[PDB]
């Protein structure tokens, strides 16, 4: 218990097997949810936005 | 006379490849499972890492993130 070797393993495992699986997830779900509609601005006004996204 | 007389020292010439690396190559020659009785556990444990852990934390963090970033233009 004095080589470091298996955590440099365990990093390459992780950026190379899960990483293609949680890139190919985590994009879809943050664009469903950047317009979810659900906060009515309730304002007179004609200023008419969009999405945080155009922020 | 050697360990093995397969072909020169050992099985597939276990010299050449062991020898050769030990920090770096021997690791990476663990390509995957069905290798040793502890591929199991391994597997067991990197799909236990990945649970999204927090989860309670991070689904409250973004909905409150999306709340502020929603209400109006700051």
């Amino acid at each position: 218990p004095r080589h470091r070797a298996v955590n440099l393993f365990l990093q390459g495992y992780e950026k190379s097997w899960i990483e293609t699986e949680e890139h190919y997830f985590e994009d879809k779900l943050i664009e469903d949810l950047a317009k979810p509609g659900a906060e009515l601005p309730e304002e007179d006004e004609a200023m008419k936005r969009v999405d945080p996204l155009h922020q | 006379c050697p360990e093995e007389i397969r072909d020169q020292l050992l099985d597939f010439h276990e010299d050449l490849m062991t020898h050769c690396g030990i920090e770096l190559d021997e690791d990476g020659s663990l390509d995957g499972s069905n290798d040793l009785t502890i591929r199991g556990r391994l597997l067991d444990l990197v799909e236990k890492v990945t649970y999204l852990k927090k989860s309670s934390l991070q689904q409250l963090i973004s909905e409150t993130m999306v709340r502020w970033a929603q209400e109006s233009v700051i």
